[PDB]
RNA sequence: UUCCGUUAACGAACGAGACCUCAGCCUGCUAACUAGCUAUGCGGAGCCAUCCCUCCGCAGCUAGCUUCUUAGAGGGACUAUG
């Protein structure tokens, strides 16, 4: 299944799935937002939203009940403060919330009582289907 | 009846290998051992399997849960997990002489597939930022 | 008639705590009660590092002060009166006895 | 020579010939105890004198790559560097790159040096011999420093700079940093013989 | 011309130099296993090392 | 004719402290050591006359690891597989040699334990200890009696007990205990009282023996002088002289022989003639410091082979001629 | 607006764990409070 | 200034050492639903698809459970053996 495929080629395969599998909405700020306070430029690849989606539905598929203030820590990283020492900074909550809301508006994941987000039965199904098709 | 559950330890990382009598399966945290993913230190996790041979594992499944430490320390802990788990399996279920065999192949290559490193991170002492280093001294 | 009684003990000294902790367990072993204990919880070390000098001259030398606090738990099934009969023996100084009723 | 364990599962440790009997005991490639898949063994050397004569030469060379502070502790990068160096070396010489490395180490070791000793009452520098272990030590030092100094402020990758350094030192050609430094140390030593 | 000769440290004698960085050893010539002479070596050395000599004639003196 | 040499097996890292052999499941020898393991050897009886008479008498089969300290003495179940072992951790353990797992555990000896022994019905278990007490156990590993204490408490010794064995007569079960207080006692399983005190040696005792027919009571120990006694009522028949220290003692199962390990070689007397007729030396005479003693011995069920376990984890096997 | 409970001084105050003592009064009374110098 | 020994000194007191804390070993002991592992059940998802196989979820009068975690009692090293 998903743990038998390398997580790089799998995310490439899934992020190609959501592309040619129907569609989802895409905000009217996707081309301008940096995805993190500490980032320097927006994501280099124009097809990053889908990557960020395919990489992100694998998080809920291997875990259970992850909020947004946990995804911000997931995709946060090192922030360099110029002449002061660098520290750890969290990414932006707007993209994190929006991709989950879209996965809801496709039925891959759903919000969870007791808080958090959980993979759906059908969302589990297509992830293992696509996993079956990765070299 | 074959089942043993043997651990391996490094700086702070610990791995634990649970064994069943299955077919060939080796999985660390649910993923195939083929995919432990600092890949430069990938032949290190495979060191025991090529040291014994896949054939010596034709009738066991290994579920290895690893935790703590860092990437290299977890790889070395897993190494020790395969090695000591195989030694214990041949100890308790196969034979006392053919575990001596595998022990000698494992311990001629490297003595720390079976014995863990007692090395730990030395504490820090005031007057410098480090165990041994001190603040730079100025006279004038 | 049988509840779930949890008795929690805290101390700064290991031995004075463990004497009382064994005494309670054995006093509840004579009554053929279900004693699920003692459960040991991670020692809490309260640490304060302070400069030895009062005036800030010389080599800067520090002393690290520490209080170790130990947390034991004993589990019982009884009525609160039988346990109050048991937890009424002579208690060494420094030991906290804080019996409650779990859900 | 029944030894089927190979570096990175590619390079056979059989058929590596050390010509210098002088350092043959201080290069660890010839015996079966010294064959390895990988040059990253968390070995507890340095604990005793002459222990690191047992450390595999490929590991010693890799250990000498992680230098100048911004590279301290970065061993996985150095192992990847050595991997690519070796692929390039066999993609140039079509020969076993362990032999090329060992020939370069042998060829890049000075055999004389000049230091200030006190004779009969007065100090001044005389020439002295170099022990085999310090010969190997200095050989690796020179090759690695040469490669690192080539790679600085250059579009050439440190792997390729290292590969060129090792092939040139294995040839013995007086164009690598290692050979020129070896010969200059030995000339300063001869001058004060 | 000179030819590099090959010798074996048969016993190690001591540590000379101002700062003790040089050892004094007695070497034995492998082709002529009768010529044993004193030399100074820089770097760690034990009994049994093989020393390469650019010239053979130079012979050290006690506590040099 | 005499005893002869076949080979030596090496399966224990530290000094072998006991061997036990079965009567009904014959080719299964078990030996204990200071290594907390408890090895069991399998016997196809190979002598590989291909490599300078390649030295191995057999191939190790199974280690019963699990004791927390040196294993001092072991014995086997008289009817099946079970084994019982005592160790320095103050415990007794019952092992099952068909699976390699422990099955029972005798907790309660307040200090170190030095000797174990089974019984005829296997319901009567004895443990001797550095506690300075003996304790009897059932097959369930629970208590029924404990003989010991000082003079007021009872007749227990004052030094440590060092060895205990049964009397193999079925109408009079007893137990004989040798002690570091330089005293042997005989007890009874009927009342856990003492029949007699067999006041012998001048140094500490480390060995006691009971005849296979339960008639006479060989005991050895410190001085090098072995004393044979009367099982019926406590009478010193005669004295034998070995010279050095004594650790292990045994009787041949049917032939009238007494064997001893005496720190310079194994000395076999005769009881047909109270005089030595066989000395057994280690094969390899290397000039290292004082050579391996033999620390323990045992005969087979048929007396066809005697086993000696020494201080280097080496066990050398001795056959008979014809 | 935050003083030593023992001397009413304003500098080097230890508010950790609720002590509210200055770094010198805490040293003078550390053993009485129960703070042991182990290492 | 540790000891052997020598010896107009003999016998002692501090300091060093011993000692205490932490880290290192223990499939041995005591346990643990505020730590978990194992098996079994139900739930999902894959699939020669019906079971089996793999990966997760969940609940307990599952443990002849305490290896991993926690913290107590001890054991272990003494230069012991060459
Ligand atoms: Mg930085
Ligand atoms: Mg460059
Ligand atoms: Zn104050």
């Amino acid at each position: 299944t998903v743990k038998d495929v390398n997580p790089h080629e799998f995310v490439k395969a899934y992020s190609a799935h959501l592309k040619r599998s129907g569609k989802m909405e895409l905000p009217e700020w996707v081309d301008i937002v940096k995805t993190a306070r500490f980032k320097e430029l927006p994501p280099s690849d124009a097809d990053w939203y889908y990557i960020r989606a395919a990489s992100m539905a694998r998080k809920i598929y291997l875990r259970q009940g992850i909020g947004i203030g946990g995804f911000q820590k997931i995709y946060g990283g090192r922030q360099r403060n110029g002449s002061r020492p660098p520290h750890f900074c969290k990414s932006s909550g707007a993209v994190s919330r929006n991709i989950l809301q879209e996965l809801q508006k496709m039925g891959i994941i759903d919000v969870d009582p007791k808080g958090g987000r959980l993979i759906t039965s059908q969302g589990r199904r297509d992830l293992d289907q696509v996993a079956g098709t990765v070299p | 009846p074959g089942t043993v559950q043997c651990f391996g330890r490094k700086k702070t990382a610990v791995a634990v290998a649970y064994c069943k009598p299955g077919r060939g399966l080796i999985k660390v945290n649910g993923a195939p051992i083929e995919l432990i993913r600092p890949e430069m230190l990938r032949l290190k996790a495979f060191e025991p399997i090529l040291l014994a041979g896949r054939s010596r594992f034709k009738d066991i499944d290994m579920r290895i849960r690893v935790r703590g430490g860092g990437k290299t320390s977890q790889i070395y802990s897993i190494r020790q997990a395969i090695a000591k788990s195989l030694v214990a399996y041949y100890q308790k279920y196969v034979d006392e002489a053919a575990k001596k065999e595998v022990k000698e192949i494992f311990a001629r290559y490297d003595r720390t597939l079976l014995v863990a490193d007692p090395r730990r991170c030395e504490p820090k002492k005031f007057g410098g930022r480090g165990a041994r280093a001190r603040f730079q001294k100025s006279y004038r | 008639v049988q509840h779930r009684i949890r008795i929690t003990l805290s101390s700064k000294s290991v031995k004075n705590l463990e004497k009382v902790c064994s005494d309670l367990v054995k006093g509840a072993k004579e009554k053929q009660l279900k004693v699920k204990g003692p459960v040991r919880m991670p020692t809490k070390v309260l640490n304060i590092t302070t400069r030895k000098s009062p005036c800030g001259e010389g080599t800067n030398t520090w002393d690290r002060f520490e209080m170790r606090v130990h947390k034991r738990v004993i589990d019982l099934v009884s009525s609160p009166d039988v346990v109050k009969q048991i937890t009424s023996i002579t208690i060494e100084p420094g030991v906290e006895v804080e019996v409650t009723i779990s859900d | 020579p029944g030894g089927d364990v190979k570096l990175f599962n590619r390079w056979t440790f059989e058929d590596v010939q050390v010509s210098d009997i002088s350092l043959n005991d201080y290069l660890a490639v010839t015996s079966m105890k010294h064959y390895t898949f990988l040059p990253h063994s968390a070995g507890r050397y340095s604990a005793k004198r002459f222990r690191k004569a047992q450390c595999p030469i490929i590991e010693r060379l890799t250990n000498s790559l992680m230098m100048h502070g911004r590279n301290n502790g970065k061993k996985i990068m150095a192992v990847r560097i050595i991997k690519h160096t070796m692929e390039i070396i066999h993609l140039l010489t079509d020969a076993n790159p362990i032999q090329i490395i060992v020939d370069a180490i042998i060829n890049s070791g000075p055999r004389e040096d000049a230091t200030r000793i006190g004779s009969a009452g007065v100090v001044r520098r005389q020439a002295v011999d170099i022990s085999p272990l310090r010969r190997v030590n200095q050989a690796i030092y020179l090759l690695t420093t040469g490669a690192r100094e080539s790679a600085f402020r250059n579009v050439k990758t440190i792997a390729e700079c290292l590969a060129d350094e090792l092939i040139n030192a294995a040839k013995g050609s007086s164009n690598s940093y290692a050979i020129k430094k070896k010969d200059e140390i030995e000339r300063v030593a001869k001058a004060n013989r | 011309d000179t030819q590099v000769k090959l010798a074996v440290v048969v016993k190690v004698m001591g540590r000379t130099g101002s700062r003790g960085q040089v050892t004094q050893v007695r070497v034995k010539f492998l082709d002529d296993q009768n010529r044993l002479i004193m030399r100074n070596v820089k770097g760690p050395v034990r009994e049994g090392d093989i020393l390469t000599l650019l010239e053979s004639e130079r012979e050290a003196r006690r506590l040099r | 004719e005499s005893l002869v040499y076949a080979g030596v097996m090496r399966g224990h890292n530290d000094v072998v402290t006991a061997i036990a052999t079965p009567i009904d499941n014959s080719p299964f020898i078990v030996s204990s050591s200071r290594d907390k393991s408890l090895l069991v050897w399998d016997l196809t009886n190979p002598i590989q006359a291909t490599q300078d008479s390649s030295s191995e008498y057999g191939v190790p089969f199974r280690r019963l690891t699990g004791h927390g300290h040196f294993v001092q003495d072991v014995v086997l179940s008289s009817d099946g597989q079970f084994a019982l072992s005592g160790s320095w951790d103050g415990e007794l353990r019952l092992w099952d040699l068909s699976t390699g797992v422990t099955t029972r555990r005798f907790v309660g000896h307040e200090k170190d334990v030095l000797s174990v022994a089974f019984s005829i019905d296997n319901r009567q278990i004895v443990s001797a200890s550095r506690d300075r007490t003996i304790k009897l156990w059932n097959t369930l590993g629970e208590c029924k009696y404990t003989i010991g204490g000082d003079l007021g408490g009872g007749e227990g010794h004052t030094g440590w007990v060092s060895c205990v064995r049964f009397s193999p007569n079925n109408f009079a079960p007893t137990i004989v205990s040798g002690s570091w207080d330089r005293s042997v006692k005989v007890w009874n399983l009927t009342n856990c009282k003492l029949r007699c005190t067999l006041d012998g040696h001048g140094g500490y005792v480390s060995a006691v023996a009971v005849s296979p027919d339960g008639s006479l009571c060989a005991s050895g120990g410190k001085d090098g002088v072995t004393l044979l006694w009367d099982l019926t009522e406590g009478k010193r028949l005669y004295s034998l002289d070995a010279g050095s220290i004594i650790n292990s003692l045994c009787f041949s199962p049917n032939r009238y022989w007494l064997c001893a390990a005496t720190q310079d070689s194994i000395k076999i007397w005769d009881l047909e003639s109270k005089h030595i007729v066989q000395d057994l030396r280690p094969e390899v005479p290397v000039s290292t410091k004082q050579m391996l003693y033999c620390t323990c011995l045992s005969w087979s069920a048929d007396g066809s082979t005697l086993y000696a376990g020494y201080t280097d984890g080496t066990i050398r096997i001795y056959k008979i001629s014809g | 607006s935050r003083v030593c409970r023992v001397c009413g001084n304003s500098h080097g105050l230890i508010r950790k764990y609720g002590l509210m003592c200055c770094r010198q009064c805490f040293r003078s009374n550390a053993k009485d409070i129960g703070f042991i110098k182990y290492r």
